[PDB]
């Protein structure tokens, strides 16, 4: 699957909780955790479209009430090839 | 608080009505040590290692400020030997 | 002992809690867990009269606030020989 | 998975019970040992494990199933089960 | 597909209508019909995540107005392996 | 893809920036040349291409990302970039 | 009050909710002496020599007049051997 | 133990106090102190589930009233294998 | 109450703020006996024979109903050996 | 200078932190072991020493820096530091 | 994939915009553009269920404000074999 | 220890009581009793910082309610070498 | 001279203006410019006490109205030797 799931949170604890929720909810691969700056943290998953939809829904629900909460939850079904250059491949 | 092992149950039919419905257990620090009786506020089986509190804290731990207890079990130790 | 104690609850969780509390409270034997129907569950113990009294009191106290709660808590010190034919001898 | 603690969740209907079982098993290292049709719509699911794992599992399951279908009835934990009660506890889900 | 769809109804007629609706709406397998007790009936389907989503939506819509109606409609995208032991494999 | 025009979109957070980059690259024939973490939550994405393509791309990206997450901060187009600014413009996204 | 040495931590998952969030430590007067459990109101490491108070004072030292404790650590001794 | 506990604070002083309180409360290992950005600091511990629960509760209680205070206190009893790739293994 | 001899002073810098400003002394029933720590409500020198009260009376003897003490010196014995 | 107690002061900005460090080191026999830029404007200075010395130093530093620049955020003392926390405590200021 | 996506618009410009939006949003095949009569224009896509869901959502959002706007947006997860005879196979 | 503690009182009786209380409270050395003039009397002790802190607190508490009372109670943990030239070394 | 002058500003432009003002006003050495985080910038000078006083006064006056303005202006006449380890020696 090549769909992209994205959850942004205020702080790292809601981000980790969201990542755990998505990876438990569906068969998606956690490909990155980014410290954006100013407290924003983003977690990204890849997988089939339906799996990513389920994972993002579960992650948003799980992290909405943890810590300072959730900022954004977005799904891109098909990513343009140019955008692949700014997406991490592995969660270093 | 003291660490004690639950030995067996104890029944006193004619005990004062202030004791309510709470059960009683025989506890000791180790097999062969002097025996004591505690109010079981948790629900414990024989052989369990439990935490027991005395003095005035046992009364409130057993249910009320005026409960007649000077030794109450308040928890089961997760891992102990 | 040949005394009989029984506790009836709405649901299985309070019944299990009541049986656990009774058997922990006194030297009584759990002889049955009956699914009565319509949500009723009954647990029965046998033992000496004082032991059964203590066990039933402790079990009622423990299960009063669990789930949908307690329905009945009764002690029969001397069971007529006819009732033994409808009393179970061991749980299933 | 070891441990002798018991965690139970009672719901109205089978769908919330299944959701609760999934949530418990995903949340903690517990074994699903039974699903029981009590009667009158009550369904009970039981898990076994260590005390902390069972505590976490029961919390997660109650939170997950409280809003599904007809809802949640009971959520309880017993750290140490008397040997008499093991006779009425199921050992395998089946 | 290993996603799980579940519809619970009050009575058997809405349950059968829901099962027909889901199996017609998407390529899902009907794996069980359970008489829960007290009038509850549950029907379970398995399949790919998107197929199960479509099937559950259609079944809920179809059975919501039949008989005593619908109780619950739920989708689990990925089922934990422990939960598989309480799910039927074939609709006996 | 040729052209030396520059298109920039600034957002609050990374998710709207990624949405804007996807929208720009889908809308027009532009190259994504960089994503920069400015600090304090600002994220900037930059594209290069012909003037008309960059104009269309920036319009689409702003429209797409304005409602995602914490939203959009800036959307700007420079038809011809002075050679001095090329020293501070990234050449590849990485 | 008694002078005691902290040995190790103690965890009781099913302890009564009246215990709050306070941690528990195993203490003894010396290695090999009978063990006791105290509420850590200070934050102590193993091997620390600490001051422990019992009776009803331990309840207030642990946080409230109705706290279920009969032994609370109230300070670390600056220099002791 | 493979359970995970984390505490997020505003500033470094409450984070240090929280980490100290957790490690003193239970047998847990401090595996990371992360400067999230914008003032957020997160400390993470690993251990058995009960130990982590006790440690996190004690740490939240201790750090609540220090400096700018506490943001989040969370426990994950079972961590998905994907999240281990973003969890640190040792502090720096 | 118990008759005890003052041995030495004791300082705990990080003790809880509920202890106020009161000083602490190490006391024992005799040299070599188990050591205890008491709140000095009188002002005593090492070697003094003192009267020490425990239980809940020590709290009020130390200054207030909520003072964290279970052993307080309440007097110096005029003549003792 | 010996002692394993830890004293920490957190400020908004670097000037109050430097004033606090100077006040602590002048007030008591403590070692300045680190100045950390937390992020978002927070700066933390850490000292080590005996418990009484650290107590006096932290009191003096908080009093001195409370009125400088954007002010003081936190002032805390830990008499005995768990060995796990020593892994995240800096050893030399640098 | 055999799911069917359908968007109907008032006029041809919103229909073309919707077709572009769906084909960019997901991996779907544009199989037809029909001039219904009276100004209605319908565009049809085929693909996997999740891809078609994403494509139809994107197309409706894109064409809702163009020209005279959007009339309908519908997804059929599994098409009955009889209906295949009235659906175009290629966009002539 | 090289820390310094001092207590100033109005009159000699509270000063004597303060010195007695300090020396009984901790391991500190009484190095001076100064008749300042106008009724002020100052007593000074030296020792380790924690000992001096405890001694000064106890002495202030003891002498607060004696005679005309207490004027000042101060602790200097680190004394500059210049001040040692005006600090007395032994009482007279 | 070993006195220390310090000016903190919101942003880099007021910091540079302040540094220029101090170095022009008195014979002081600019030893550091620190990006504190969150927008704070600090500039540090060393020199004789009077020179540093004049320089800090001039810098505060010059930068008070530039950009987002001045945060703090402080002078330490004699720096403790321990604090020298956290002060830069050269403005890298």
């Amino acid at each position: 699957g090549i769909a992209l799931g994205m959850i942004e949170t205020r702080g790292l604890v809601p981000a980790i909780e969201a990542a755990d929720a998505m990876t438990k909810a569906a068969e998606v691969r956690l490909v990155g955790r980014q410290f954006v700056g100013g407290g924003y943290v983003t977690v990204l998953v890849r997988g089939e479209t339906g799996a990513v939809n389920a994972a993002v829904r579960a992650g948003a629900d799980a992290c909405e009430r943890v810590g300072d909460g959730l900022v954004a939850a977005h799904i891109i079904a098909r990513v343009h090839s140019e955008v692949e250059n700014i997406l991490p491949k592995a969660p270093q | 608080m003291k660490i004690m092992q639950v030995e067996k149950t104890l029944v006193s039919t004619n005990r004062i009505a202030d004791m309510g419905h709470k059960p009683l257990l025989v506890v000791w620090e180790k097999p062969g040590a002097p025996r004591q009786v505690a109010v079981d506020a948790i629900g414990c089986i024989p052989g369990d290692w439990v935490l027991c509190v005395g003095s005035s804290a046992a009364r409130e731990a057993a249910g009320s400020k005026s409960y007649p207890s000077d030794l109450t079990i308040i928890g089961i130790i997760d891992q102990w030997n």
